[PDB]
């Protein structure tokens, strides 16, 4: 209320700028071969969903 | 008036611009006043500080409503 | 980003973001070969064409952008591969 | 690809003007410069009597300044020869930032 | 070492109290124009050489080291006749060390006039007397039509062979037009509005032409400085703050007295000796605003040790401006006294610039309501914050010198600012 | 409905800020400087069946010049008296006033 | 105080205002001090002379003249007539009592200084007296600061002849309406410092430092 | 790493003229060099690095003052935020003009100006082309912690074609400088001191200078308006078209 210092609280605008940066062949052989395996972690994590059957368990069907 | 005759073709219902220009000029004690509105200061236009320093009455311009020095 | 590893480098050809949804702003001719790949695809799974804008730049020479979003029900992720064709 | 573009035969005669539009002269900032528009001159707009408002007949009233706007004269004339219009290109007119100093203010009048 | 001690004869501006015959015949027999021509053939680097030597600091607000300022002058004349403006007007609050040398042995200004003149290669002096000064400008142009008709002044410098006039202009009350960028303006007729520095008044001043805008007292005690001994003056105060301030002691003291003595001397020593008391003892002590108005307070615990030379009071949180030591003790309403303050940073406030122009009427608002205690808790760190957004802002130091009275309220005396407003909150309800 | 200031004078100082955030561009405003010298609307026309009641010039009229009143019953046999003619129609909110000030008085709390 | 013009008879740029005589040899030898050109450089005294040939005020013909005198557009002449503080733009009557009122002052009872005079006079800050007399006018720190409280008189009886602005220090109620009535007689009260035992700027108790009689030092 | 600098321009397309190729003093705007004339004011240096620094009294027709302190840029090496508008740009100077020190400044300037201003916004006429409001809601802080009397101006008479509410006018001194200098009639003034300072002829004086109806769009404040187009259309309904004129010979 008494501190209106804006550019601290600014979301609009207080936010980095956005880097292009150009890839070129070099760039992109020299990652393919440092990229020397795949090992595990390495591999997006899979979105565990099961389904369960509950009739009214959840709280005892009061919410 | 010419320019409310313009909006209103009724000209039996008081003009607007009458009914402000017949409402009397308020005192006050400053050099400054508000003028919030009606009453209510959210009911009321965006509070308009007014120049008493002039003899004549000052107008507020949102309101119509008009304040003199009153020393 | 695992999909940018594995995917041909060609075919993610002129741009790449990596924040509001990643895309891979990639050229026509390799697009549904592109489409093919992230799709049948054991690490990158989409399967799930959420949408396909098109989005209109009069300044630019490829005039349109036909963005196509992705979903991945798998892997939980949304990806927005994207092209550049113009009128004709 | 004014032919496929769909639009009619008689608005691809039309007569456009590519300008970019020069500062607000009322407020000192240049933030809506370099943004070139065609300016489908448009002129016809009567007023249509029943009410006080006005009644455009040309489609492309509002297009040229509302949402077609271009980033360079080459875009916007590569736009406008497109389409078949016959595009006369106004220059925009820019300012000269020529040198001034605050100490020119306190210059001294010999005697 | 251990300063404040002057003795008799080493007080420079001697008949300060009006005692003896202020002009010539009066003026002479206190040593002033004694030599002056000799100095003058002494030539200006020699003069600006000496006056470096002797670390005469500014005597006024901004506390430049003078002599180097002087050296900012240009040597090779390019037509423009350098100028020297002496900043006669004060109207610092406190302060009356100018009132005392306009009047009351103004010959030895008239001399630093010209000393300073052929000092910095200048060719006109124009002193720029305080419009309310009325009576004091009427002594100085007594003065001036004498060190006139004495061949001092005027077409030969004291016989010697320098053209240099000294010309007296008055502002009218406007504590502003006293700025040193605002001088120059308010004599080149216009408003007393400030000139921002990137153009500085050594390069375009005064109609445009090279200036420098000295205080009385600094060009006053540069005749002395030279006569006597540029050793003699620095062996006063401390290492870097050298000289004989002269002092005024303006409030709530017993007896209150504008008396020079050496710089570097103890507040609570010069206090004790020279005008009396804190009224009611030192331990009725409140604040005190040791420069003049331009500075914050020292709340009486670091007002014991501290010495009133420019390097000490600078480095406990404030500054030793005019050197106008106003004293306040337990009875007064300090937050009234610092909203009077603020309120005169408001009446005199040339308004060119919107930091201060704006956010001094502010302050006031603020300081008229933290007195009576309608603010809330959080708005002395507003005040705080609206004060450091005028300070670096503004043109000139006004600004400045109207942030540093409330901000040094605030630092020191926020107990008391808590307590009025809790007890406003107690009172309601 | 235009509001009215308890003493008469229209509350609406053409300020256009309903004109301008209306999303269906319903209010067309013409304004001009009265012989009193405060600016008023010349035409103020809000076209009903081009408005979309989203309360957007309630909130943007900066003197609550513009509100809704509760009526929402103004079903009419022709299209040309469904658009609510220039400051002449939109004043007969001095017939709602009374309920229209009391839902402002009681809104105005949020 | 308006910051502009309101029209009466007393002031009017109609009305015809210039200089009169022992006050155009005045005028001249203040543009004598300032050069040829930049003789705009004189309008702070042209305007006060103005302002002491007229009883105390400036009207506009006054600034009209002066411009004329001093060859700028009457704009910048009111520009200087309206900032600077000393410049009264409406007649002060004779005297216009200034009283300080800075912190220096407030704190050794200036506040009271004023009171007591305005209850005096009778006005209520800056009015002139019905008796066309006297007037009171706030004025910021005047220089007497450790002559603690102060007051000012602009006696504008005479007219740039009798004009004496005297500095009337340490004053207390007693001796500010004493100064007053003393002043509504005619004569002109002593000024300086109101209270001996001290001095002019001295310690109220024998100055403790310059003793000695002056000499020429060791040079 | 190869990337993508944006062109950097000058803010308007503005022509740069070198009075010689020689005297390019090179600046740092925000990091980025930029080659300006000898001469050339901090602004102008940064107007070259395309960086738009807010600017209220700044016209470069007109004088350059520091009437008000809404550029307030950071230089490398100077104790205080310097006016942009009047420090002459030095070879190797550098200018942050988004650094915390210049962005709380210019904050704090803008709420001093938003202070003593009456919320006439909506009853202005220049409510939409506005450069207090477009400062405000660009550089300005989002809220105003001043809550108390506002100071108010009465409408000085300045004829039949500039509408007059002192009220709104900061006091910036573009419009009397714009008399003064372009105009060249001299007959606006800012009459007092403080925050009583009054823009405007100190008896009424009707602006009897022609090409003194430029004054409202040098005015970036509503205060000055033209009194023919006294309300009747607001800054965004005009569309605008780039004619020219025919009314004297001038074009
Ligand atoms: C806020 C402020 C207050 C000033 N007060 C005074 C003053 O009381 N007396 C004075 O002679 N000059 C005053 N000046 C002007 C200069 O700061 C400085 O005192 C003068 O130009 C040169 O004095 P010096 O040579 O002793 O440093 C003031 C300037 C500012 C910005
Ligand atoms: S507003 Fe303050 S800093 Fe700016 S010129 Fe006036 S007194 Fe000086
Ligand atoms: S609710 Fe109001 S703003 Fe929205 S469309 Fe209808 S008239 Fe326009
Ligand atoms: S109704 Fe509200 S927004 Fe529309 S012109 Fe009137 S005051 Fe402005
Ligand atoms: S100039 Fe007018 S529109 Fe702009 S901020 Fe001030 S009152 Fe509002
Ligand atoms: S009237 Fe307009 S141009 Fe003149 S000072 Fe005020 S805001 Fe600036
Ligand atoms: S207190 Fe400052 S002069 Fe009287
Ligand atoms: S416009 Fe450059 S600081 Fe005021
Ligand atoms: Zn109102």
């Amino acid at each position: 209320v008494y501190n209106i210092v804006y550019h601290g609280r600014d979301q609009r605008r207080n936010r980095p700028p956005i880097r292009r940066y150009v890839l070129t062949k070099d760039n992109v052989v020299q990652m393919m071969n440092e990229k020397k395996s795949f090992d595990v972690s390495d591999f997006p994590k899979v979105y565990l969903t099961t389904v369960e059957e509950d009739l009214d368990t959840r709280g005892g069907g009061y919410e | 008036g010419n320019h409310t005759a313009k909006w209103m073709q009724d000209r039996s219902k008081k003009s607007p611009m009458e009914l402000i220009s017949e409402v009397p000029p308020i005192k006050v004690d400053g050099r400054i006043v508000a003028c919030e509105g009606d009453t209510n200061p959210a009911l009321g236009h965006p509070i308009e500080f007014i120049c008493l320093d002039l003899n004549e009455p000052a107008i507020c311009k949102y309101c119509g409503l008009r304040y003199v020095q009153d020393h | 980003k695992y999909s940018w590893e594995t995917l041909p480098k060609k075919w993610v050809k002129k741009m790449e973001r990596s924040e509001h949804g990643n895309r891979f702003d990639t050229n026509t001719d390799y697009l549904f070969q592109l489409l093919c790949f992230l799709k049948l695809h054991t690490y990158t799974r989409v399967q799930v064409l959420i949408d396909i804008c098109g989005v209109d730049y009069p300044s630019r020479k490829r005039r349109f952008e036909v963005v196509y979003n992705l979903l991945s029900t798998r892997y939980n992720s949304r990806i927005r591969v994207q092209t550049s064709a113009d009128e004709v | 690809i004014g032919k496929v573009s769909g639009i009619p035969e008689e608005h691809l005669s039309r007569k456009v003007i590519i300008y970019s539009p020069a500062r607000t002269a009322t407020q000192s900032g240049s933030g809506k410069l370099g943004k070139w528009k065609i300016n489908f001159v448009s002129t016809l707009k009567w007023e249509n009597p029943l009410m006080g408002w006005t009644s455009t007949g040309d489609p492309y009233a509002n297009v040229g300044d509302s949402a077609l706007a271009f980033d360079s004269e080459e875009a916007a004339k590569s736009f406008a020869e497109r389409h078949g219009w016959d595009y006369k290109v106004k220059k925009p007119n820019t300012p000269l930032l020529k040198v001034k100093s605050y100490s020119d203010n306190f210059k001294w009048k010999g005697n | 070492t251990h300063f404040g001690g002057l003795k008799d004869e080493d007080r420079i501006f001697t008949n300060l109290y009006g005692l003896h015959d202020p002009f010539l015949k009066g003026a002479m027999k206190r040593g002033d124009w004694h030599r002056t021509k000799d100095l003058v053939l002494k030539g200006t680097d020699w003069i600006v050489n000496e006056m470096k030597k002797s670390g005469l600091r500014g005597r006024g607000g901004a506390g430049f080291p003078s002599g180097l300022k002087w050296s900012f002058m240009p040597k090779v004349s390019d037509g423009r006749p350098s100028y020297l403006v002496v900043n006669a007007d004060e109207s610092e609050p406190g302060t009356c060390k100018d009132r005392e040398i306009m009047r009351h042995d103004p010959h030895k200004l008239l001399e630093g006039c010209l000393i300073a003149g052929v000092g910095m290669r200048a060719s006109a002096a124009y002193i720029y007397i305080r419009g309310e000064y009325v009576n004091e400008r009427l002594n100085l142009e007594k003065a001036r039509r004498e060190a006139y008709a004495a061949g001092l002044l005027g077409k030969n410098a004291c016989g010697s062979g320098y053209d240099f006039e000294v010309y007296i202009h008055f502002g009218a009350g406007a504590y502003i037009c006293g700025e040193e960028t605002a001088l120059l303006e308010s004599l080149e007729g216009k408003q007393g509005k400030p000139r921002l520095k990137p153009p500085f008044p050594a390069n375009a001043g005064l109609y445009g032409c090279p200036t420098t805008v000295t205080n009385v007292e600094t060009v006053a005690v540069s005749p002395t400085i030279l006569r006597r001994g540029p050793e003699w003056f620095s062996s006063f105060g401390r290492k870097n703050n050298a000289g004989t301030k002269l002092f005024c002691i303006s409030g709530h003291v017993n007896k209150p007295c504008t008396v020079e003595e050496e710089m570097s001397i103890p507040l609570k020593e010069l206090i004790e000796r020279h005008c009396g008391g804190v009224r009611g003892g030192w331990d009725n002590l409140l604040a005190i605003i040791p420069g003049g108005s331009s500075v914050p307070l020292i709340p009486k615990n670091i007002c014991e040790d501290v010495l009133m030379d420019f390097d000490a009071l600078k480095a406990v949180q404030s500054g030793l401006g005019t050197a106008a030591v106003i004293v306040m003790d337990k009875s007064t309403d300090v937050v009234d006294a610092i909203a009077r303050l603020s309120y005169f940073y408001k009446h005199e406030s040339c308004g060119q610039c919107t930091p201060c122009r704006e956010g001094t009427g502010w302050l006031w608002m603020i300081m008229e309501r933290m007195k009576v205690g309608n603010a809330k808790l959080e708005e002395i760190d507003m005040l705080q914050e609206v004060t450091k957004q005028i300070e670096g802002h503004t043109i000139c130091a006004l600004g400045d010198a109207a942030a540093w009275p409330v901000q040094g309220l605030i630092r020191h005396f926020r107990p008391e600012l808590e307590r009025r407003i809790r007890e406003r909150a107690e009172r309601e309800l | 409905a235009l509001r009215r200031y308890p003493t008469g004078e229209e509350r609406c100082i053409a300020c256009k800020l309903c004109e301008a955030v209306c999303p269906a561009q319903a209010i067309t405003i013409e304004a001009e400087e009265r012989e009193d010298g405060s600016r008023r609307t010349t035409r103020y026309d809000i076209d009903m069946t081009k408005c979309i009641y989203c309360g957007f010039c309630q909130e943007a009229c900066p003197v609550d010049a513009i509100v809704e009143g509760p009526n929402f019953e103004f079903a009419t046999e022709t299209h040309e008296e469904l658009l609510y003619d220039k400051e002449k129609l939109l004043e007969n909110g001095d017939r709602w006033e009374t309920e229209i000030a009391e839902n402002l008085r009681s809104e105005s709390l949020y | 105080a308006l910051n502009y013009h309101l029209d009466s008879p007393d002031n009017k740029p109609d009305l015809p205002w210039e200089f009169s005589e022992a006050n155009q040899s005045k005028v001249k030898e203040i543009l004598s001090y300032y050069p040829s050109n930049y003789k705009q450089s004189a309008v702070i005294p042209l305007l006060d002379l103005a302002q002491q040939q007229n009883g105390g005020w400036l009207p506009v013909s006054a600034m009209n003249a002066v411009a004329k005198v001093i060859e700028v557009a009457p704009i910048r002449v009111y520009e200087v007539a309206t900032f600077y503080s000393m410049f009264n733009r409406a007649k002060v009557g004779k005297y216009h009592l200034l009283v300080c009122g800075t912190t220096p002052c407030m704190i050794r009872g200036s506040r009271d200084i004023e009171s007591a005079l305005l209850d005096h006079l009778g006005v209520k800050r800056g009015e002139v007296t019905k008796d066309g007399l006297f007037s009171v006018g706030e004025m910021e720190c005047m220089g007497c600061c450790v002559n603690a409280p102060m007051i000012t008189v602009a006696d504008y009886s005479n007219g740039s002849e009798g004009y004496t602005y005297n500095y009337f220090e340490d004053v207390t109620p007693e001796k500010v309406v004493e100064i007053v009535e003393k002043l509504r007689k005619g004569e002109k009260p002593p000024h300086g410092t109101q209270n001996p035992k001290r001095i002019k700027c001295g310690p109220e108790g024998g100055n403790k430092t310059l003793l000695g009689e002056p000499k020429p030092p060791q040079f | 790493p190869t990337q993508i600098l944006p062109p950097r321009n000058p803010v308007g397309g503005a022509r740069v003229h070198f009075s010689n190729p020689e005297d390019a003093i090179e600046v740092f705007v925000d990091g980025y060099a930029v080659k300006v004339p000898k001469g050339f004011t901090v602004l102008q240096a940064c107007e070259v690095a395309g960086v738009d620094i807010p600017r209220f009294c700044y016209h470069s027709r007109l004088s350059i003052a520091g009437n008000c302190r809404m550029c307030l840029v950071e230089v490398e090496k100077s104790p205080k935020p310097v006016a942009s508008c009047a420090m002459p740009a030095l070879p190797g100077m550098k200018i942050k003009t988004d650094t915390p020190i210049a962005k709380k400044a210019r904050e704090g300037v803008m709420e001093f100006l938003l202070m003593n201003h009456p919320l006439d916004c909506p009853i202005c006429d220049q409510g939409g082309e506005c450069d207090l409001q477009d400062q405000s809601m660009a550089f300005g802080s989002d809220r105003g912690r001043f809550t108390e009397m506002k100071r108010s101006v009465v409408d000085k008479n300045l004829g039949p074609l500039v509408k007059t509410v002192m009220t709104r006018c900061i006091q910036c001194t573009r419009c009397v400088r714009f008399a003064s200098e372009v105009a060249g009639v001299q007959d606006l003034g800012i009459l007092g001191r403080g925050s009583g300072e009054e823009i405007g002829t100190y008896v009424e004086k009707l602006m009897t200078s022609e090409l003194s109806g430029n004054v409202i769009d040098i005015c970036p404040v509503g205060a000055l308006t033209s009194k023919p187009f006294a309300f009747k259309a607001r800054n965004w309904e005009l569309k605008a078209t780039e004619t020219i004129d025919v009314s004297d010979a001038v074009g």
